[PDB]
């Protein structure tokens, strides 16, 4: 009474392959129909066993979790569930996608299969659900996922593919076949579909960090998803993989997999450690790769590859009683030949399952054959089987949408047109004075210009269904390259400007050069993941308060380099507004018819409320008015009333006005005060996860929470906050200008964080606090609660740099202990070591006995890695860490070059 | 345009009547109110309005909003069509029982779940039984998809239909609870029969005779197969039984569904008029009209929340019936369908003004309209005049639906040929007549030689290689194999007698032709086809049946082959009737049709042909010896069964050595002997020790009950008296005759016999069975028997034995003697009419009539009270069986005659005088008075003691049972005086009589 999801999908995909073979006899008498009838009905009961379940979704769409995961396995007989989440699971996306990829392939080839309009919002809704899938781990193809099989969730690079794929097909479709004006459409969000390359380039090498391959890379880099366009890569990949899993009799699943073989006993779900090792060897053949290879050989138009590989399948295929073709799921070994396979592998001969002789068989694999032969015996065509154009050659990636640009593969000079508008009457006349044309916005009364919210908010009205229940697509920030069309909302043009440069209460927004920097990365960012056709429209906006005296220069300075054509290698145009807009494509919305101080902690802690109060009236410097606004916070609460209205109010003002007059340390201790986060620390923390670093959030010398997994934004901004209350003032905000800094020079320069894989604010904080004490010297060491941004990026860049001679090698040795640098190739010489240690190291009375390690690890696995970082963390001299490292790479060298 | 805005405004207002509660996934919209169920009737009947929208959308679309449009409506229609055959798909072995046997237990669930399309209640808590729902069903099916609409998926779906079309095709004598749910007039449901069901079924089964559901692009297995036999015997019950809905209604206003828009299944336009003249005339009120007279529901009586109405509906539920407006919006829709206008706005303007209007400004239909609780004795007096006020739920989807059908028909925006592509409309035109080819074979080379000495020419049963000749039972047999499905737990058609219409038809299997002969012409079931004249006789009858309706394409075909048993007694010349019977055929004129005779070859250009495709591949011993060494039939036959009654059911006799032949072996060759004497005297006692059973008993017992009859079974007295008045199921009928019968087994075969006589007779002659309500097999054979006795002049033994030698062609001759009627002579005609108990035509009215003034009519002390009048109705069955009851007290036959005379004397006395009696008659002093009378003036005349006897235990002399009704000396003039005197007897001393 058990079904799966793939299996069912792939036989009415076969079935359907079959009626398109058929479909060419006008005599067919009626063959074509009963399988085109069986496809739809099992399309339309999959699509039934989905929606039945409505308020899983829902509960998805805001916190994902296993225990809102949608259910994969139910019966058959009622369509119903039958098995409690807590024994398989039920997290896994890619049967979704490929379900997903398979409908809409279905619906391009002609057929039906969406009936009203409840079907395109549960449509959307899945979009949108499956939209966040770069972040959440799923259980993997297999259902096992790790290797060790413990009960962990990881990455899975197939499933990211498969998402990408799905998301590439569904864009701009519509979904009623023949006919379709304005409700057959659905609408994609070109962030995710960006993140999800990202994430998978990122990860693409290795399929996960547990498992250095798989056979499950196969279809996804094959004709059911084709989604590796690189060909270098892509062919390095097929090597590796068919030189590490190929067997006689099949494909391995993968290396030192303990499924179903001899040894394995039906007593004890999960493994024990040390068994895998104990389990290698007996690994089982799966002969149903052979089928994608040779699908895969027909479609890259190899012969050879097809005629091998059909020889090597004709010995192993059975037959029925009857002679049919059957195709065994697995091969075992037998008792007797446990220990002999070892010494010889491969040399001896394996048995047939049980589904191989009679009374069980395999739909899937049977499918699978049944399509490879129907493509080998030239029946069918390429181009029939994919109707949507999956797979092109390399001489036809020219003018592609989403995957290639017009101006070829290897090729990226895409101009991207720049728009000038004013604020004000009085700053536009005083720029032309100077030569600078800029137009103000009441003279294109045509055009309207909106804020990112609006668009926003237009999006959340979106999606909304009152039979069932539907929330819409969630209120999220929109990225550069949404906002950088143009909508048209109620038969009026809508133009939004990039969120650098609304009002932001945080204080580096003030810093010019902060602003050079970020619209330089962002008109990179724009240039680099531009595909679309047409030009980007850009918008910028320059304000009177910007200049402030002095400031006026290096302004005048990037906007003639803009005037002039180039900034940095990017060619930009620059022309009226009215005239870009004519001529070029507008998106549409149509759905919305339808639808120093004075004041010390300690002196003035113990005073009384009306003192305090009096003090605050009659007391005009910054630091005194906020601590005194801080004490009555923590003693009377947010609710008092001052003599300028609410405390919370008064907080508010006075953050703005220190933000105004842009002294440093009054606008921290006030966006302290405020508990306000920047929106970006979730794309940071996870590009960094995927990566390979880690990352620790906490103060120097004192308790650091350590993050291995990704995490909701509520839970990682409680956890800080309790870590700000418990510790310090101001280290929030400053944390939080060290963790963008980071991420952007990471992202801009990821060669410069070579070396070090946990990743400590706090340790770096006290780096720089030493080298900027170092660089005063006689002069006391500047506060820097009061450096400007531009000064703690040019002092984090200074300190990140690789370090050279001249200064003293003990303020060398603590930096590069403080940042955890470790040498290139340390983990191997540690694990080369430790094979050739019988005994076993011990360092700061921590021990890692050889055994365990031996018979739980492998060469090149993350977590030995991870407990060797874990052993020597307890080091506390950075410079004794970096002289045991020293010391343990000499020995590495010299025990190499003598084995005697 | 005009129309795209009547269109557009159309479409919203559907949309926010119907569509607003579709129920997505399961499809299935709640059955109205806050009930949370689905009814399939409903169901089924609220989609006619959306798939006419969208039909209409698609011939005008020619543009892509009205192509999505139209699309959009026919997907949701296809959705919930998809969505109501998921639950009874589900229910696969409630049909697989239901195909064996027929009970309310193994019946598919009317009301059906929401979302998860689960079971509501159990088997024990409503009437799960409605064949009309499927019947409108599966005939909208049909309808969907001849006009383009996908419905069906899988294949195994096409046997599911075909399971069901078996699962329906026995309505014509199966009873249902009925349409409203209530079974019979009153409440405690009992299942019974009405015209409502076979009508919607027949339709129907009509409907899918050759429509296959994969459209133009099928297969040679893409069609649903149907007989024709059944379709006949449905049209045949209709006719029989259309005046009345049933034998408790007189009308019923769901007869108009049947003889309107849906299901057109009816002849002879004559008794539509005259039903809905009737339907008007009785059922039509103010505000719309009433399902049926004495209706409680919504009343301020009756007590609503207590169910199965107790037996006090004296007048409680008399003229307020409350209202049904769904009959007055059918009459617009039938109006506007043929011919009418006129009829269409007077309904139109009729219906806009008991219309409501609620939110948004929109039309509404209400569900009736319920009498005000204190103005209730002003409409006894002055019916249908009194105002009534709006009750209960109105959010009425069916009639809402037919409502917005019928408007956009009248528009004119859709045409009558569209909503039904299989031309249903054209069933009242008339066809001529039907020309039926015969063909003749020969056994052998004999019985060719003897008809060439004839002159009449034909061909042996060889010679004709290609064509190849069966009896019935196999092609009934073949035919119990379509639609089987093993994975699915499917047996398919159950096996099932074959008429004629069935074997007229040439068949194909495997590239072969196959012709199958006439069922009455098998020997190794029953006797009946051993007899010439009775063979001439059902030979000429199927032929007229056959040349009546023929509704087929193409000639019939008939095979007509001479058996060795045709012959004389010397074998060597056909019988004289045979021969006869022949140049009769010949000539083109014979029984009542056209005959033409020639051979196989020419018959086979133009037949109509069957393509099957289902068929292609994909001291015992002392007595024993006794045995061997008697002689005799009579002995052999009653040692035969002395030894199959003791030791011998199976057991073998050992009497060959070499073979072993069992009782029933002996037993079965013993007939081949017997055959050839005719010797009618052990031919029926070994048939019952075989136990025939007779084919084609059920459907002869519910013609018989279908003309408003009771039938009996059994010699008296009661209980062992039985009473079938349902119809019962063939094994259930067999057991009941055999317990009846007891241990005497040829009464079971004599009975047979005679309801077989009786069921061919009432056909030809319906005028016969006339002045008799209640039909006793045993009195009947008791009548033959004394009758026989009396003509012979023998005794009792006698006559049974003479009677039981009689052929059966005598048999039948005796008994239409006797229905026809056709000292010594008075007395005996008094018997007879006793034992038959020929009442008057309007003996019940007329007895309805001296009740009403009178208290009471006792008779031998039991009294009949006289508040019975109210209780119930002249027309009504109870009291008729009532008076029956209280009248057959007495034994004596002659005793029953006096007691009518004296009655109806009575009766007709009454009407003279204008007075009440007020006082209990009993007419045996009536009848005591006259015969006192009589003897006195016998008497004074001066006639000897010897004419005047006296009867033994009666004490009515026999001359006044000898003496004629009317004339002087009559026996009527003697009962009107003693009825004079009784009434002056208990008289206020005063008669004033006055005409």
């Amino acid at each position: 009474q058990k079904a799966k999801i793939q299996d069912s999908l792939y036989c009415a995909a076969g079935a359907w392959a079959l009626a398109l073979a058929y479909r060419r006899i006008d005599d067919d008498k009626g063959r074509t129909h009963e399988l085109e009838h069986s496809a739809i009905k099992c399309m339309r009961g999959i699509l039934y066993c989905y929606m039945r379940q409505a308020d899983k979704v829902q509960q998805f769409k805001q916190d994902p979790r296993p225990t809102t995961c949608l259910h994969s396995v139910f019966n058959v007989h009622t369509g119903d569930e039958l098995l409690s989440y807590e024994e398989y699971g039920h997290l896994q996306i890619n049967a979704v996608s490929l379900y997903l990829l398979y409908l809409v392939e279905m619906i391009s080839s002609g057929l039906q299969i969406i009936y009203n309009t409840d079907e395109v919002s549960f449509i959307q809704n899945l979009v949108f659900c499956v939209e966040r899938v770069y972040r959440v781990p799923d259980f993997g193809v297999w259902e096992r996922g790790s290797k060790y099989n413990n009960g962990s969730t990881e990455l899975h690079s197939s499933s990211v593919g498969l998402a990408k794929a799905a998301l590439e097909a569904i864009n701009g479709f519509n979904l009623f076949g023949n006919q379709g004006c304005s409700w057959s459409v659905i609408f994609v969000d070109l962030d995710a579909h960006n993140r999800n390359r990202q994430t998978l380039c990122s990860l693409l090498p290795r399929e996960s960090r547990s498992h250095n391959t798989d056979a499950a890379l196969l279809p996804c880099i094959s004709y059911p998803a084709f989604a590796l366009d690189d060909e270098v890569l892509f062919s390095q990949t097929l090597d590796k993989v068919v030189r590490k899993l190929k067997g006689k009799y099949g494909f391995k699943r993968f290396l030192r997999d303990g499924y179903r073989t001899s040894l394995e006993d039906p007593n004890r779900c999960y493994y024990k450690p040390a068994e895998i090792k104990l389990f290698d060897g007996i690994e089982c053949e799966f002969p149903i790769f052979f089928l994608y290879m040779m699908i895969d050989g027909v479609f890259r138009g190899n012969p050879k590859q097809v005629q091998e590989y059909q020889d090597l399948l004709t010995p192993v295929l059975h037959h029925t009683t009857e002679g049919y073709p059957v195709v065994p799921k697995y091969y075992y070994v037998p008792a007797d030949f446990v220990e002999y396979e070892k010494n010889n592998p491969g040399s001896q001969k394996r048995f047939p399952s049980n589904c191989g002789r009679d009374g069980k068989l395999f739909l899937w694999g049977q499918a699978l054959y049944i399509i490879a032969k129907l493509l080998a015996d030239e029946l069918i065509s390429p181009k029939d089987i994919d109707p949507v154009q999956r797979y092109v050659p390399l001489k036809d990636q020219r003018n592609v949408s989403m995957r290639f640009s017009n101006q070829g593969p290897l090729e990226n000079d895409l101009v991207v047109h720049v728009a000038l508008i004013a604020e004000s009457q009085r700053l536009q006349v005083f720029l032309n004075t100077y030569g600078i044309q800029t137009q103000t916005p009441q003279q294109v009364e045509p055009i309207q210009i909106w804020p990112q919210q609006e668009l926003v908010k237009a999006y959340l009205q979106l999606g909304i269904n009152e039979k069932l229940g539907l929330s819409g697509r969630p209120d999220r920030p929109i990225g550069c390259l949404g906002t950088s069309k143009i909508y048209r909302i109620l038969g009026k043009t809508v133009v939004c400007y990039p969120i650098i440069f609304d009002l932001s209460d945080f204080y580096m927004s003030q810093d010019v050069f902060l602003l050079i920097d970020d619209i330089k990365n962002a008109l990179q960012f724009i240039k680099q993941y531009w595909k679309m056709h047409g030009r980007p429209l850009f918008l910028v906006l320059i304000r009177e308060d910007n200049i402030r005296g002095s400031r006026f220069n290096p302004i005048l300075d990037m906007l003639a380099a803009l005037k002039k054509g180039i900034i940095g290698g990017v060619k930009v145009h620059v022309d009226r507004l009215q005239t870009l807009i004519s001529g070029a494509v507008v998106e549409q919305l149509d759905f919305l018819r339808i639808s120093q101080p004075d004041v010390n902690i300690s002196e003035w802690k113990d005073k009384p409320t009306h003192e305090i109060l009096q003090k605050l009236n009659d007391c005009s410097c910054l630091a005194s008015q906020a601590i005194l606004l801080g004490i009555l916070l923590k003693r009377e609460g947010p609710n008092f009333i001052t003599k300028e209205g609410t405390v919370s109010d008064h907080i508010e003002r006075v953050y703005r006005r220190a933000g105004s007059q842009k002294l440093w340390l009054a606008v921290r201790y006030g966006a302290a005060f405020t508990q306000k986060f920047s929106s970006s620390i979730a794309p940071h923390i996870t590009t960094f996860l995927v990566h390979g670093k880690q990352v620790t959030l906490g103060a120097f010398g004192h308790e650091e929470e350590v993050i291995s997994n990704p995490l909701s934004p509520r839970v990682i901004q409680n956890i800080i906050y309790y870590k700000c209350n418990t510790h310090d003032e101001r280290e929030a905000v400053i944390q939080q200008e060290l963790v963008i800094h980071i991420g952007w020079i990471i992202s801009n320069n990821p060669e410069l964080f070579s070396g070090m894989l946990k990743i400590r604010i706090g340790w770096i904080i006290h780096a720089m606090e030493y080298e900027l004490q170092i660089r005063g010297g006689d002069k006391p060491a500047l506060d820097l609660y009061q450096l400007s941004p531009s000064e703690v990026k040019q002092l984090l860049l200074d300190i990140l740099q690789p370090q050279q001679n001249g200064r003293c090698w003990l303020n060398r040795r603590q930096i590069d202990g403080s940042l955890n640098r470790t040498p290139t190739g340390f983990y191997d010489r540690v694990w080369q070591i430790l094979e050739r240690t019988p005994n076993g190291i011990i360092v700061a009375g921590k021990h890692l006995p050889q055994q365990p390690t031996l018979s739980d690890m492998t060469m090149y696995e993350m977590n030995f890695s991870l407990l060797v970082e874990d052993t020597l963390g307890n080091i506390d001299q950075p410079q004794y860490r970096q002289i045991v490292v020293e010391l343990l790479m000499v020995v590495s060298i010299v025990l190499e070059r003598n084995p005697e | 345009s005009n129309s795209g805005v009547r269109l557009d405004g159309y479409a919203r207002l559907v949309q926010q009547t119907i569509l607003c509660h579709q129920n997505p996934v399961t499809g299935l919209l709640p059955a109205s109110y806050d009930q949370k169920d689905a009814w399939v009737r409903d169901n089924v009947y609220s989609i006619l309005a959306v798939w006419g929208l969208g039909l209409a959308y698609r011939k005008n679309a020619d543009r892509d909003e009205d192509k999505a449009k139209a699309y959009e409506l026919e997907q949701s229609v296809v959705k919930l069509m998809r969505g109501l055959l998921h639950c009874m798909i589900r229910q696969v072995d409630k049909v697989e029982s239901f195909k064996y046997s027929q009970s309310t237990k193994d019946s598919l669930h009317a009301k059906y779940n929401t979302k998860t399309c689960a079971t509501v209640v159990g088997d024990d808590q409503w009437g799960h039984l409605q064949l009309d729902a499927t019947s409108v069903y599966l005939l909208f099916l049909a309808q969907m998809t001849a006009s383009g609409l996908h419905i069906i998926h899988s294949l195994d779906e096409v046997n599911f239909i075909q399971n069901l079309v078996f699962y329906i095709e026995a309505a014509y004598k199966t009873a249902d609870f009925g349409i409203w749910e209530r079974g019979d007039k009153t409440n405690q449901g009992i299942s019974e029969l009405n015209a409502s069901s076979v009508g919607m079924a027949k339709a129907a089964l009509e409907a899918l005779d050759e429509l296959d559901l994969f459209g133009v692009k099928g297969g040679p297995q893409s069609v649903i197969h149907v007989l024709a036999d059944e379709v006949q015997h449905c049209q045949s019950i209709l006719n029989s039984l259309l005046p009345r809905a049933s034998t408790s209604k007189e009308v019923d206003a769901s007869l108009l569904s049947v003889v309107s828009f849906p299901a057109f299944a009816v002849e002879d336009s004559q008794l539509v008029e005259l039903t809905k003249q009737e339907i008007i005339t009785k059922l039509q009120g103010r505000y719309g009209c009433c399902r049926f007279l004495r209706d409680g529901y919504k009343t301020p009586k009756e007590d609503p929340n207590r169910l199965y109405y107790e037996p006090a509906e004296l007048k409680l539920f008399e003229n307020i019936e409350c209202e049904w407006p769904l009959f007055w919006t059918y009459f617009i829709l039938d109006g506007v369908f043929s011919g009418n206008a006129e009829q269409v706005q007077e309904y139109k303007e009729a219906l806009e003004a008991v219309l409501i209007k609620g939110k948004n400004g929109v039309p509404l239909l209400p569900e009736l309209y319920s009498v005000p609780p204190d103005r209730v004795d002003e409409e006894y007096q002055n019916p249908h005049t009194v105002d009534r006020v709006p009750m209960g739920k109105l959010p009425h989807m069916w009639g809402q639906s037919l409502y917005i059908l019928g408007s956009l028909m009248a528009e004119g925006f859709l045409a009558p040929g569209e909503i039904d592509p299989l031309n249903r409309r054209f069933s009242t035109v008339p066809k001529p007549d039907v020309v039926v080819q015969v063909s003749i074979l020969a056994e052998t080379e004999e019985i060719k030689t003897i008809l060439k000495d004839k002159g009449i020419y034909v061909e042996t049963i060889a010679e004709v290689y290609p064509i190849r000749v069966q009896p019935a039972r196999i092609l009934s047999h073949i035919y119990s194999s379509l639609g089987c499905n093993n994975r699915m737990k499917l047996s398919g058609r159950p096996y099932r007698h074959m008429g004629v219409l069935g074997t007229s038809k040439l068949y194909d299997i495997r590239k072969t032709i196959f012709t199958f002969t006439p069922q009455f012409i098998d020997q190794q079931q029953f006797y009946l086809a051993l007899d010439n004249k009775m063979i001439v006789e059902m030979l000429r009858t199927d032929l007229s049946y056959l040349c009546s309706r023929w509704r087929m394409t193409g000639q019939p075909t008939i095979t007509f082959p001479i058996s060795h048993s045709m012959l004389d007694e010397d074998g060597t010349s056909l019988n004289s009737s045979i021969l006869a019977a022949l140049r009769k055929m010949q000539d083109g004129y014979f029984g009542g049709a056209r005959v033409q005779t020639g051979k196989l070859s020419e018959f086979l250009t133009t037949s109509c042909c069957t393509h099957l495709s289902f068929m292609d591949p994909g001291d015992f011993k002392a007595l024993v010896l006794q045995l061997k060494e008697t002689s005799s039939l009579q002995e052999q036959a009653d040692i035969l069964y002395m030894l199959y009654t003791m030791k011998g059911p199976d057991w073998n006799t050992e009497l060959y050595n070499e073979r072993s032949a069992t009782v029933r072996e002996l037993l079965t060759e013993l007939y081949g002997k017997v055959g050839e004497i005719r010797h009618w005297g052990l031919i029926r006692y070994i048939s019952g020790i075989l136990r025939k059973k007779v084919e084609a008993l059920d459907e002869a017992c519910t013609d018989l009950l279908s003309h408003q009859k009771h039938l009996t079974v059994g010699l008296p007295p009661e209980p062992r008296e039985k009473t079938i008045s349902a119809p019962l199921p063939y094994e259930a009928l067999t057991q009941l005759i055999d317990e009846a019968s007891e241990g005497d087994m040829s009464i079971s075969i004599l009975t047979q016999e005679i309801m077989v006589y009786l069921a061919m007779y009432m056909r030809t002659q319906p005028g016969l069975f006339a002045e008799m309500f209640r039909l006793r097999i045993g009195l009947i054979i008791q009548v033959m028997a004394t009758e026989l006795a009396h003509s012979l002049r023998c005794s009792a033994e006698e006559a049974t034995e003479g009677l039981m030698n009689l052929s059966p062609s005598a048999m039948k001759n005796l008994l239409h003697h006797i229905l026809s009627g056709k000292q010594g002579q008075w007395q005996r005609r008094r018997r007879l009419d006793g034992a038959l108990n020929r009442v008057p035509v309007g003996f019940y009215q007329k007895v309805w009539k001296v009740l009403q003034k009178c208290h009471g009519l006792s008779v031998e002390g039991f009294v009949l009270p006289s508040s019975t009048t109210r209780e119930m109705t002249p027309g009504e069955i109870k009291f008729s069986v009532h008076v029956e009851s209280v009248l057959n007290r007495v034994p004596q036959p002659e005793y029953r005659q006096l007691l009518v005379e004296a009655i109806l004397v009575l009766t007709m006395l009454a009407d003279i005088e204008i007075h009440s009696i007020g006082s209990i008659i009993a007419v045996e002093k009536i009848v005591h008075i006259a015969n006192d009378l009589f003897l006195q003036e016998q008497k004074t005349l001066g006639a000897d003691d010897t004419m005047l006897a006296k009867d033994p235990a009666s004490g009515i002399c026999t001359l006044l049972y000898d003496s004629a009704p009317s004339g002087r000396f009559g026996t009527m003039t003697y009962l009107s005086k003693a009825a004079a005197t009784y009434v002056q007897e208990f008289l206020p001393h005063s008669i004033c009589a006055m005409q």
